[PDB]
RNA sequence: AGCGGCGAGCGAACGGGGAGCAGCCCAGAGCCUGAAUCAGUGUGUGUGUUAGUGGAAGCGUCUGGAAAGGCGCGCGAUACAGGGUGACAGCCCCGUACACAAAAAUGCACAUGCUGUGAGCUCGAUGAGUAGGGCGGGACACGUGGUAUCCUGUCUGAAUAUGGGGGGACCAUCCUCCAAGGCUAAAUACUCCUGACUGACCGAUAGUGAACCAGUACCGUGAGGGAAAGGCGAAAAGAACCCCGGCGAGGGGAGUGAAAAAGAACCUGAAACCGUGUACGUACAAGCAGUGGGAGCACGCUUAGGCGUGUGACUGCGUACCUUUUGUAUAAUGGGUCAGCGACUUAUAUUCUGUAGCAAGGUUAACCGAAUAGGGGAGCCGAAGGGAAACCGAGUCUUAACUGG
């Protein structure tokens, strides 16, 4: 049989162009009143995925 | 099957 | 050049691993699972994700983005392609004809990649604007 | 493709067997006690080709030693006045000397005398 | 190169590509090897302990009897248990791409004209369907382990050397590396052997 | 794509390439003849099926119990597939390629009678407790969610061709189809059974549980469970007769046989285990039983030189193997021993490495092909990225814009 993605990895991964993986930050989504601008600034672009999760990423997704 | 010795209760149960 | 005079290349046909048959090869015993463990039960091992209990990354990061049918349906066309549509004429079932493009897609555009050395008609695409230099100094002509 | 392993088996075990040969009982007859044994065999032969150069150095110096006090002087002393005297015959020849020619090691030690004095 | 015939005594020409390329035995043992797994049937099997007959009863209770646990009497370590990965009808055969199906085939056919153990003829043919006609015309051309390939499927020479087990007869179309390598001589005929260039290109 | 304690997992369709192709009837009256098409029942022609017939071509010599083997010399082949024959046979036998054969029964495809059935044309009609709705469930990849669509247990309930359904909440426009009646070959699924052929399938602890009078013996009240056990020799020529013995069992002669070192407990005949004979050692000597040194004894010797083989008095060192552990001589685990069996495999998908082909290209899948060839480029991966997305594109996004990032 095909392997099958993991759909929640899918939804909240996206590949680049050299081969890395693009993520929306943690810590968005409320208590944002009490959060600092400064901090919110800051989570509001997408990263990437580091050095130390890159193998489970790819792991999850084998078809991306 | 098995011995009586090792069935009872007074001799198995000897530690507890 | 027999049936018993040939012979693979060097290198090629590695032989694979047999797991326990024996001190000396070195894969005897527990053949390179360690000692016990989820990992050295037969079976054993954990799914896709899984972080000894912590919550996964692919859980604690949050969802974004929806999914463009109308992205699914469009494509871009080299302009090494765009020389290589037979007739001259470049139009969406032409190169569909040629086989550039897949049949469902309706909305094409021709991007600077690529060379073009040959005079093509453009219609009924849209062209970018280095595409649009490039087949105009060509000596080709961009329809609407 | 089935393998059957009676050909290969009966060969393996029928060479540790003939390596177990004049062992008493079954570590000369069967095979598992054999093998145990065959191994022990090899690692005690091992450690006594080491055990060899020194026992047989050992009875060398008892030997060179009685001689030498025959002839009255210490093992100690004599060897001191070999190597004083720069003569480089060893232990084993030397011993050899003080069985078979005791007027040549009555010359050795004289030698020997000699240089310490 | 160029193809010297012996029966007419002159001279044909082949491609460089076809006829002249260098022996690259890594591609030939592959197209080789794989011909021998496509001729694999692969029919075979054994049972596993879910097919051994027998039921599912534990042959005795777990603790207690003294003896080493055992929960199935199909078990793959007693006697007459099932096998433990046994084996099912199984597909054998590899892919070949086309291209390197083609080199292996110019490959084979130049080595063949490097080591002359091709002869071209102009005709080949019988006139009657006689075993023993085929021997002697064979034995005129001093030929015993041969593969005579020619243009035209003819009945009288299939007939005619259906029973001669050293000798083969096969159409243009249907060669395989195989028989080219493992025939000790191969005798085109000039309709093969326009008919191979052309398939191989 | 979607569904999803948005977890584990489940997972389409649109569209594209093939295999195969076939359309009709009632809801109703009239002209017309019973016409197309289907079933049964007969009758002819082919093809089979159930018995079968013919089917080529070798001798001499040597070893050998025996020739099919060695050596020499011939012949057949639309037949050198296979089996048997005293060792391995194209030419000894049964066969095979090929050419034929059916009194009788029957299958199929035609053609043709009878029975039943009706086609063609015109006009008309267009399946009501139904569609839909409320409540509860179920099926759709779709877990009630914004949920389309299908089915219905309960309660209701239209329009009906000037009409109605669908197009994924819903409304309007447009497009496309006509529910509430039914019939229909092929491509497709399987093998208790029959025949032929095949096998990088097994070869008596394997292969069916079962090569053998096996679902037997035996076990259980019963459902049910469920074995072990193949081989003399080419041919029984299977040991006439004599002797010991209980008018035994067993044996020794004789005899057959190539061989009884094949005698029916029968090809070969391993190991554990049990003995008989010979050489050496051992009755003042302490322990993983060996190893290093080593005298003597006995037997072979072929440079008369010591060597080789068997033993081993005495002697230095020396607490088994596996496992599991920080750590085992461990008084922790396992094993009475021998022999046979017993544990990282297979299929599909994905990434990395090596190697081989082609190279900005590579490669086909299903299927056709008698075809491991050839066709098939449907597709898939790659040559372009950024963004959530529209979109822009060697750029893009962020932002009102970037010195920027
Ligand atoms: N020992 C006694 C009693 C007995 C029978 N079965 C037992 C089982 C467990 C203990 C004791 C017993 C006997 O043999 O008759
Ligand atoms: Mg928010
Ligand atoms: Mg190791
Ligand atoms: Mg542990
Ligand atoms: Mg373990
Ligand atoms: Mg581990
Ligand atoms: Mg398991
Ligand atoms: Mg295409
Ligand atoms: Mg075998
Ligand atoms: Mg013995
Ligand atoms: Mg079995
Ligand atoms: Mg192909
Ligand atoms: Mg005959
Ligand atoms: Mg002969
Ligand atoms: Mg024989
Ligand atoms: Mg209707
Ligand atoms: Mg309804
Ligand atoms: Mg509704
Ligand atoms: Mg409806
Ligand atoms: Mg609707
Ligand atoms: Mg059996
Ligand atoms: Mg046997
Ligand atoms: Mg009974
Ligand atoms: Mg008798
Ligand atoms: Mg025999
Ligand atoms: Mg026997
Ligand atoms: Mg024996
Ligand atoms: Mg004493
Ligand atoms: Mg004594
Ligand atoms: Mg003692
Ligand atoms: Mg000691
Ligand atoms: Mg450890
Ligand atoms: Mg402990
Ligand atoms: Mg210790
Ligand atoms: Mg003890
Ligand atoms: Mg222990
Ligand atoms: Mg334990
Ligand atoms: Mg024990
Ligand atoms: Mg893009």
């Amino acid at each position: 049989p095909k392997i099958k993605t993991v759909r929640g990895a899918a939804k909240r991964f996206k590949k680049t162009g050299k081969g890395g993986f693009k993520h929306k930050h943690a810590n968005l989504r409320h208590i944002l009143t009490k959060k600092a601008t400064k901090r919110k600034r800051h989570l509001r672009p997408k990263a990437m995925v580091s050095k130390g999760d890159l193998g489970l990423v790819i792991a999850c997704l084998p078809y991306a | 099957t098995s011995k009586w010795f090792n069935i009872d209760n007074k001799i198995v149960d000897h530690r507890p | 050049m027999r049936l018993n005079t040939l012979s693979p290349a060097e290198g090629s046909k590695k032989a694979g691993k047999r797991l326990g048959r024996g001190i000396g090869s070195g894969l005897g015993k527990t053949g390179g699972r360690g000692h016990k463990g989820q990992k050295s039960r037969s079976g054993g091992g954990v799914r896709r994700g899984f972080e000894g209990g912590q919550m996964p990354l692919y859980r604690r990061l949050p969802k974004f983005g929806f999914t463009s049918r109308k992205a699914a349906i469009t494509a871009e066309i080299r302009l090494s392609d765009l020389a290589k549509v037979e007739g001259g004429v470049v139009d969406l079932n032409t190169l569909k004809a040629a086989n550039i493009i897949g049949i469902q897609i309706e909305f094409a555009k021709v991007i600077l990649a690529g060379e073009v050395t040959t005079p093509v008609t453009v219609r009924g695409l849209r062209v970018t604007k280095g595409a649009r230099a490039a087949i105009e100094a060509a000596g080709g002509k961009i329809e609407e | 493709a089935r393998v059957k392993r009676g050909v290969i088996a009966r060969a393996r075990h029928k060479k540790i067997l003939k390596q177990a040969k004049g062992y008493y009982g079954a570590r000369s007859r069967v095979y598992r006690v054999a093998f145990q044994a065959v191994i022990k065999a090899g690692q005690y032969a091992y450690r006594d080709r080491r055990q060899r150069k020194r026992q047989f150095r050992q009875l060398w110096i008892a030997r060179i030693n009685a001689a030498a006090r025959q002839n009255g002087i210490s093992y100690s002393k004599f060897i001191n006045g070999l190597k004083k005297a720069s003569v480089e015959i060893d232990r084993k020849i030397l011993a050899d000397i003080a069985v078979f020619d005791k007027v040549a090691f009555t010359a050795l030690v004289e030698k020997a005398k000699a240089a310490l004095a | 190169m160029e193809l010297v015939l012996k029966d007419a005594q002159s001279a044909l020409t082949v491609s460089e590509t076809t006829f002249g390329r260098d022996f690259n035995e890594a591609l030939v043992h592959q197209v080789v090897v794989a011909y021998a797994a496509g001729a694999r049937q692969g029919t075979r099997a054994q049972k596993t302990r879910a097919e051994v007959t027998g039921s599912g009863k534990k042959p005795w209770r777990q603790k207690g009897t003294g003896r080493a646990r055992s929960g199935s009497i199909k078990s793959p370590i007693w006697r007459s248990g099932g096998v433990t990965f046994a084996a099912r009808p199984q597909d054998h055969s590899q892919k070949v791409n086309k291209k390197m199906y083609r080199g292996a085939l110019k490959s084979i056919l130049s080595e063949l004209v490097r080591q002359d153990r091709l002869i071209v003829v102009e005709k080949f043919s019988v006139e009657a369907p006689k075993t023993k006609l085929l021997a002697q015309k064979l034995k005129d051309m001093a030929l015993e382990d041969v593969l005579i390939i020619t243009g035209e499927l003819d009945e009288n020479l299939f007939l005619a050397a259906r029973n001669l087990h050293k000798v083969d007869v096969r159409d243009a179309t249907g060669i395989d590396p195989v028989s080219l390598i493992a025939f000790d001589k191969v005798v085109m005929t000039a309709d093969a052997v326009k008919q191979v260039e052309e398939m191989l290109a």
